[PDB]
């Protein structure tokens, strides 16, 4: 009953790890959203998004990470 | 203290860099598929081990790996505006009685859109083809944008509205490609609906051509031509346009096909100008005498939003004396005197055909 | 469950320069890690791994502990500069696992839901490819027993991916490669097919052997059922592999036919060719 | 020897806001868009909102603002001095 405060521990360091890496905002961009999970043709499961940035680049990428769907549509 | 470390692992996921989007164009081999990036610089990579080229497909959105570039994930469809487009909302409905005038206006354009789209039928009964489009002009009189505004949210179905303002996007104007980006979920969406105010500034002529920002106007005019001038049918796609005035846009446009039925707006009729005083006299309480006529008759050759909104800036010019309910007596004079100023502006109101 | 386990170079090297690390002090037992594995799927894969020190009485032969600090703080390591790894298991360099092996699976299980034991080989011998995979299953028997654990054997396979082929593959510097078509599979003929026949004469003695000494059980129980299989198939015509055979005559018609095709193609062409080139640089030089 | 420190003081580069204390974000011509921090010699009360300034482009730092924005030498041509031809 005592690991609370050991967990604790290992959620500072690791979110120490998330002020080191949040992974930090510089590059501005913007957004493309969608919601999407893979079955074959086994099963498995997750979600992407896509984004846009300042050099005018596009990118399809594993759901964010680190804030999630929660906001916004683009 | 356990969700923390779940958004920790949550985390541990996150590292793992997002790939690559990509559109699959054609293929080669099983080991080689023509792609290129969204800046130009064309490959072919290999596919994962769980596709088939039936879950691909030449010309396909998909994404590909960061350093192997390998095809892994996709999604067909995806664009930014389209959706946001849509999100303007009109009360009413019932504005379709709060419209006042004109039957023939406010009738027939229900003809002209909504039966299409139940009663396709009835266009084959007789074998008449479906018009696929509409259009307004003016301004006589006016509402030509509320009339849209207001049947958007009346005849329900799916409706997409068309900001015509952000077109131009700046920098390389091309995005006369973006109707089509449009047209497609136009197509995929299909039925759905499209208004359009001012056609009329994209209706360049480039009559004596000049300078550079003609240019990029009159092309992005023929790709709206082709995309009407299909090779396709956009049948389940009805294409409302109003704006300032029915000349510049050049006879391309003035044709059917494009311009498919001719709809207007005059100065109401005193008689529907008595029906407009309601739907303004409605929302507005106060004293219970009233002669509706009395402003119709007083206050004569207006438009509804005209005649309303100096109506309400009678009460307003009335309720400057701080009294709350207000007897036609100041909106006699107030609508009366303040639309004589307004009428100054009046000049130069017509309009060709 | 586990079916076949993939085994880098990697990490079969990491358990035998750890038998250089506590070889060149000695003295018996084994060298036993824990092992990091990968797993994508079924099929089981594994890259990196590492190693802990291990010492086990005689005694008290079944008397084993690791350290689990090591364990902890190191899979930590591991698990921070690549997120990927994880522990699958542990494993020992045998060479034959004594009854011992089975609780440190046992105790590990908290940290994974199945724990592969991995059996190797720090010197190369015997039959073939090195190592040995086992699983921990509970499989009970069918004569009813108190459920015990005897552990099945996990086929394992040598691969590699990218980095890992590029260093092994430039440090081979020994052999011709492959050659395709000639030595290749002439050689497996002589290695799979001697080495089946030692590996089953070794085998079928230590079948009489056991049943000379080691009794009980020992025989039973596959040893009925599974010395009846080989008497499945003894297997000789008639008829119909009478049959099979002037088919498979047939069947090299063909072949052999396209060789005489090949061989009057590559004589007309090199052999009409060259006399060319030949009686013209010397009748023009000449 | 006095190139290596400044000389990435590229690329001159205008601000857009700032939320709280570390954070500024600050937007380029190259393109180049970024919401990003300084260096520690600049103070941040000192700076004023689409302010042209130095920036090291590997930290993206804040190096030194930059007053001057336009305009090329049709003003230096507008633009006059010297005397002469006096009353
Ligand atoms: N009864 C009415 N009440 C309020 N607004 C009205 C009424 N009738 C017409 N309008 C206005 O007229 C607009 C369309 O006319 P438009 O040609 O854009 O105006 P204008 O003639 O001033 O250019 C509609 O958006 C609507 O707001
Ligand atoms: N058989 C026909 N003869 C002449 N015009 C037609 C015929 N069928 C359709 N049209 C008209 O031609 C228009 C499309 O013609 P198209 O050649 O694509 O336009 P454009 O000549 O501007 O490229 C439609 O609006 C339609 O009204």
């Amino acid at each position: 009953t005592h690991e609370l405060q050991a967990m604790k521990d290992k959620i500072k360091e690791n979110s120490e790890k998330i002020k080191v890496n949040k992974t930090l905002p510089y590059l501005v961009s913007n957004v493309i959203e969608l919601l999407d999970v893979d079955p074959n043709d086994s099963q498995r499961k997750g979600k992407c998004a896509v984004i846009k940035t300042s050099t005018r680049q596009t990118y399809f990428l594993p759901v964010i990470g680190l804030v999630d769907a929660e906001k916004l549509k683009p | 203290t356990k969700q923390y470390e779940k958004s920790e692992n949550d985390l541990k996921a996150l590292q793992s860099v997002g790939q690559i989007v990509g559109e699959v164009l054609k293929q080669l081999t099983e080991e080689k598929f023509i792609v290129k990036a969204t800046n130009g610089p064309r490959y072919v990579v290999g596919c994962r081990r769980q596709l088939d080229k039936s879950k691909l497909k030449p010309g396909t959105r998909v994404a590909l790996d960061m350093t192997t570039l390998t095809i892994m994930r996709y999604l067909p469809r995806e664009v930014d505006p389209l959706v946001y487009n849509m999100s303007h909302e009109d009360p009413g409905n019932v504005s379709y009685s709060e419209i006042g005038g004109l039957s023939e206006q406010i009738r027939e354009l229900r003809e002209v859109i909504e039966l299409p789209l139940t009663n396709p039928e009835l266009f084959q009964r007789v074998g008449i083809i479906p018009p696929k489009g509409c259009l307004l002009y003016g301004p006589p009189g006016t509402g030509k944008t509320l009339l849209a505004r207001a049947v958007a949210s009346q005849l329900d179905c799916n409706f997409l509205k068309v900001v015509s303002s952000s077109i131009v996007d700046k920098y390389i104007g091309e995005s006369a490609r973006l109707i089509r980006e449009m047209f497609n979920y136009a197509r995929d969406h299909q039925p759905c609906i499209i208004f359009m105010d001012e056609i009329d500034a994209i209706g360049g002529r480039r009559f004596s051509e000049g300078t550079s920002a003609d240019r990029e106007i009159q092309r992005t005019l023929m790709e709206l031509l082709n995309q009407m001038d299909g090779f396709d049918t956009l049948h389940r796609v009805k294409m409302i346009m109003a704006t300032n005035r029915p000349d510049t846009l050049d006879p391309a446009l003035l044709r059917p096909g494009r311009l498919d039925r001719k709809i207007h707006i005059d100065l109401p009729n005193e008689q529907a100008r008595l029906d407009i005083l309601k739907i303004h006299a409605g929302p507005i309480t106060k004293h219970g005498e009233i002669d509706y006529e009395a402003i119709v008759k007083l206050s004569d050759g207006f438009n509804g939003a005209d005649l309303r909104n100096v109506c309400t800036e009678a009460g307003m010019f009335a309720i400057r004396a701080d009294h709350d309910f207000v007897v036609q007596e100041d909106f006699m004079k107030a609508v009366r005197k303040v639309a004589d100023s307004k009428k100054l502006e009046s000049k130069l109101d017509y309009k060709p055909v | 469950a586990v079916q076949k386990v993939v085994v880098h170079p990697l990490v079969l090297l990491s358990v035998v320069d750890h038998f250089n690390r506590i070889g060149k002090v000695g003295n018996q037992k084994r060298v036993v890690g824990v092992l990091l594995g990968s797993w994508q799927k079924k099929v089981l894969d594994v890259s990196n791994s590492f190693a802990v020190p291990f010492d086990e009485d005689d005694k008290d032969d079944s008397v084993w502990f690791l350290d689990h600090d090591y364990l902890e703080n190191m899979y930590g390591m591991f698990k921070k500069v690549n997120a990927r790894e994880r522990i699958v298991g542990w494993y020992h360099t045998g060479p034959k696992l004594h009854k011992n092996d089975i609780a440190i699976n046992e105790l590990m299980k908290r940290y994974c839901p199945n724990s592969v034991l991995v059996i190797i080989d720090v010197k190369p011998k015997d039959l073939g490819l090195p190592t040995e995979a086992y699983i921990s299953v509970e499989e009970v028997h069918d004569d009813g027993t108190p459920t015990s654990k005897t552990f099945e054997h996990v086929t394992s396979e040598i691969g590699a991916e990218e980095a890992e082929e590029v260093g092994v593959e430039h440090l081979l510097r020994d052999i011709k490669d492959t050659t395709v078509g000639t030595l290749s599979q002439r050689i497996t003929n002589q290695v799979h097919g001697l080495k089946g026949l030692n590996s089953k004469l070794l085998d079928i003695r230590s079948y009489l052997e056991k049943v000379a000494t080691g009794k009980l059980p020992i025989n039973h129980q596959i040893i009925y059922q599974l010395q009846d299989v080989f008497n499945l198939l003894p297997d000789v015509s008639l008829q119909e592999f009478v049959k099979a055979f002037y088919l498979k005559t047939n069947d090299q018609m063909v072949v052999v036919y396209l060789a005489s095709l090949i061989r009057s193609v590559v004589a007309l062409h090199n052999l009409i060719n060259n006399k060319i080139a030949n009686r013209d640089a010397e009748k023009k030089e000449g | 020897q006095s190139e290596q420190p400044l000389q990435v003081a590229r690329c001159t580069k205008i601000i857009n806001a700032d939320s709280e204390d570390p954070k500024y974000i600050i937007n380029v011509k190259q393109f180049a868009k970024f919401v990003v921090d300084l260096s520690d010699q600049v103070a941040p009360t000192d700076i004023e909102e689409g302010m042209r300034v130095g920036v090291d482009r590997n930290k993206y730092q804040i190096h030194i603002p930059l007053p001057p924005k336009i305009d090329p030498t049709v003003t230096m041509m507008q633009v006059e001095e010297k005397p002469d031809v006096t009353y």
